[PDB]
Formats: C-alpha cells, structure tokens, sequence
C-alpha cells in the first residue's frame, strides 16, 4: 500500500479570488503572476502526514463565472471537503458566499466538510472585508475559517491541513 | 516543402485575383497541408472565408465602453491571465496596449450584439483573432464568428454547449466502440474538452503558430469541426487511455493534460474523413 487515505477536495467559490493560484502553492509549491484563466475542470495531487496516518488528498480546481455552476455541480458529490473561497479585497466576492453554501446544500454530499478561506490577505491597502467580520459569519455556522495569502507562502499550508483533519475525523 | 510551398502562395494569390473570389480554392488551401501559411495572407483570406467584407469602414466605439458594459470586470479579469498566449518576446509596453485592445474589441462585440453572453474563454478566441487579423479587422471577423459558430457557447445557459460536447461519444463509437465502452466504465464524462471546444484549442495549445493554422482549418469547415477534432485526438491516444486506470479522476486528468506534440496535419485530415463519414 502507498497511501492510509484519500480524501476528494473541491475549490469552490467566486472568480478571480485565487482558488488556481491556491492550489498551485499547495500542490506544487509556486506562484505565478498571471497563470491561467481556470476553465471546466481539473485536479492537482497532494498527498500529506497527519496524526501518524498518510493522506493522499485530490484536490479539485473550478471555473468562477456563474455560467459553469451547471457543468461543476456534478463533481459535488464525490467531495469530502468543499472549500469556498473568496477574496478579501472583492466585497462581491464575500456576498457571494451565501450563494455558494447554497450550492454546497443543493449538490454536496449530505454531511460534507466545509471550509470558509478569504484570500489575498498580503494586499493590507486594499482590504475591504473585515477580519472579525468574516470569522463570526462563520463560526455562526459552525465553519472553519482561515485568511490566507498565496503570494506570500502565508497560511496556504494550514487552510488544507485543517481541511484535511476534519475530513478524517469524521470518516473514522 | 519549399517549392510546394511557393506552389500555394501562388494558388492562394490567384484565388484571391479570380474574376469573382474562389473561396471554394481558398477553403481548400486552408484545410490542406499547411493552411494559409503567412499571417499576412489571412488578412486577406480570413474576411473572404467569413463572408465579412474586409474594406468595410471600422464600427463606432462609443463614448464610456467599459463604463456602461456589465462584462467589464469580468473580461478584465480574464484578459489580465492571457498573457501567456503573447509571444515571448514582445516587451511589456506594447503587449499591455494589445491587451488595452483585446478588452475593447471584446466589450464592444458583446454590446454590438446583445444577445450574445460572455464565458470565460471566449478572451482565448478574440486574441487569436487580434493577432493575425489586427485590431480592426479582429473586431469585425470574431462578431460573424460569434453570430455563427461561437453562437451556440454565448447562450444565456451552457445547455447548448453542454449537448454539443455530448458529440464526442457517440462520434469514438463509430470509430472505436471498445473505446468508448471503456470511457463509460471510467465515467469520464466530456467536460475534458470543454477548454477545447469554447477557445478553439487556443487555451490548451501553447504554440501560436500552430493554434492559427488549426482556426483556418476550423473557419473552412462546419461549426462541429472541433468535437470532431477533439474525438480525432482521443482516438488517437487510443493506447493510453485503456492502459491507464479505469476510474475518472485518472482518465479524466490524462486526456486533460493534452500533448504539445499532436500530428497536426494527421489528425486534421482524420477529423474531416469522419465528419464526412459521420456527419452531424
Ligand atoms: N496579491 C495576491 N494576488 C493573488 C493571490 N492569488 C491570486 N492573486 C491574483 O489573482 C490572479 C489569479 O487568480 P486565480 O487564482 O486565477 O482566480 P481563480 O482561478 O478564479 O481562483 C493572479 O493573476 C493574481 O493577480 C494572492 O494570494 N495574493
Ligand atoms: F477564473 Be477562476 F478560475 F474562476
Ligand atoms: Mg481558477
């Protein structure tokens, strides 16, 4: 045997809010100023150590733009953790989150891991959504939430771990 | 290849001269060996193959385009990750300026006609455009082609889009039913092309050169040219995706990560005997 567990995840959430540049730190350990304009569907492969155990985890990347929510509605399912990201100076972006729990309800599994991330936390002069602000919409629902940057190396690492974790808890 | 070569520019020339314009010779060059070569000849091929009359006078860019245009953010957003479709060479001052361009000439199509719906992606095709025909030229083929073959993909919903790539299986089954009963196992689904039907491979495709060369094959051709081109690839990796394991995060990720070095020229003329042979 190679892995102990293999736990599906799925980057959700607005457009531009850095679900692409994300994974490509965590997975590959880079960051590139354009990149790409995420289209349709794809995953990248991480596999870590956690509390003894080894986790493969496969990591899958979405299109923002409302249209695509028909084509990715169907890789919901198979998920084990869904993590909706926003970004931090986007104040739409923030808005949207309820709309994407509300994806997360209508297609995720029945008892999926959920993980609330704001990205872009480097750019201090243009952050528009507040900190305690973010955390509390959170806790009321009873989700993680992790501000992260993947310019700087910054909190990227932990989001996944902390993903991760809860998946596995919960799957015994 | 040289004096083959010099062969078609003179036909290519002489179609371009004919008392009325043979666009059924120029349609012919442009799907055979090569296609219209020089980018400098598809000025001249590419608004003849369109039936958009290249001496029209340009269209009036209004006042405050990206003020008023809901698709603003949007298109910024995506134009700002085209980078990599630049060649490596040209300095930053005067790719921004083409980017500056390819904004407008996408905002002001997508104002011109209502109708029509933004996706990301559609910023893949028009740059292609932007880079061959020029800005002015660009702005006027890449509206007829979003009134025709890019119609389908600029529906309010995806529904259209979603069908068409629905093509690809029943189109492997003619040709490799074990094939296509391998897929279905996997359920690997289509959604592997999509980047490739929407941009025209100009979003998978990392050599310029070769991604016009498939847009003058794909202007000549039926609107359904490139699903039958995408089936032509899996095809082709026929021996790949059977050994390969037969679970769609595997099968899925493979086709996904398409091969820079494609035979071109073999699938091309494969992807024109099929849609012969099975038409839509
Ligand atoms: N400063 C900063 N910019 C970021 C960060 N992540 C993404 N970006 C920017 O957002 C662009 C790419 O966003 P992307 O990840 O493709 O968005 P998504 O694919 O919709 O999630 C990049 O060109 C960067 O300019 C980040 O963590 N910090
Ligand atoms: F542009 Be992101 F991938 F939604
Ligand atoms: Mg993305």
């Amino acid at each position: 045997p190679e892995y102990d567990y293999l736990f599906k995840l799925l980057l959700i959430g607005d457009s531009g809010v850095g679900k692409s540049c994300l994974l490509l730190r965590f997975a590959d350990d880079t960051y590139t100023e354009s990149y790409i304009s995420t289209i349709g569907v794809d995953f990248k492969i991480r596999t870590i150590e956690l509390d003894g155990k080894t986790i493969k985890l496969q990591i899958w990347d979405t299109a923002g733009q409302e249209r695509f929510r028909t084509i990715t509605s169907s890789y919901y399912r198979g998920a084990h953790g869904i993590i909706v990201v926003y970004d931090v100076t986007d104040q739409e972006s923030y808005a949207n989150v309820k709309q994407w729990l509300q994806e997360i309800d209508r297609y995720a599994s029945e008892n999926v891991n959920k993980l609330l991330v704001g990205n872009k936390s480097d750019l201090t002069t243009k952050k528009v959504v507040d900190n305690t602000t973010a955390k509390e919409f959170a806790d009321s629902l009873g989700i993680p939430f992790l501000e992260t940057s993947a310019k700087n190396a910054t909190n990227v690492e932990q989001a996944f771990m902390t993903m991760a974790a809860e998946i596995k808890k919960r799957m015994g | 290849f040289n004096a083959k070569r010099k062969k078609k520019v003179a036909e290519i020339h002489q179609a371009l001269n004919s008392d009325p314009t043979d666009v059924a010779a120029l349609r012919r060059m442009a799907i055979s060996e090569g296609g219209l070569l020089t980018d400098e000849i598809r000025r001249k091929v590419w608004p003849k193959l369109l039936n958009v009359n290249a001496n029209d006078p340009p269209p009036i860019s209004g006042k405050n385009l990206r003020q008023m245009s809901k698709d603003y953010q949007q298109v910024l957003l995506d134009v700002r990750r085209s980078l990599r479709r630049f060649p490596p060479g040209m300095p930053e001052e005067q790719r921004e300026g083409l980017q500056e361009e390819l904004i407008d000439i996408i905002l002001l199509i997508l104002e011109r006609n209502p109708q029509l719906h933004y996706y990301q992606g559609y910023h893949d095709i028009v740059v292609t455009f932007l880079l061959v025909v020029g800005e002015r030229l660009a702005t006027s083929l890449v509206e007829k082609l979003s009134t025709h073959h890019l119609r389908d993909f600029m529906d309010p919903t995806m529904d259209n889009t979603k069908h068409i790539l629905n093509y690809l299986m029943p189109i492997i089954d003619q040709v490799n039913p074990e094939l296509h009963d391998f897929m279905q196992s996997a359920e690997v689904g289509t959604i592997f092309a999509l980047s490739w039907l929407i941009t025209w491979f100009g979003h998978v495709l990392s050599d310029f050169r070769h991604v016009v060369r498939l847009y003058d094959f794909f202007l000549a051709c039926h609107p359904l040219m490139p699903i039958y081109f995408a089936a032509v690839i899996v095809l082709y990796r026929e021996q790949e995706v059977l050994d390969c394991d037969c679970d769609m995060a595997s099968v899925h990720h493979l086709l996904s990560q398409i091969p820079q070095d494609l035979p071109y020229e073999t699938l091309i003329s494969r992807a024109g005997d099929l849609f012969v042979q099975f038409p839509p």
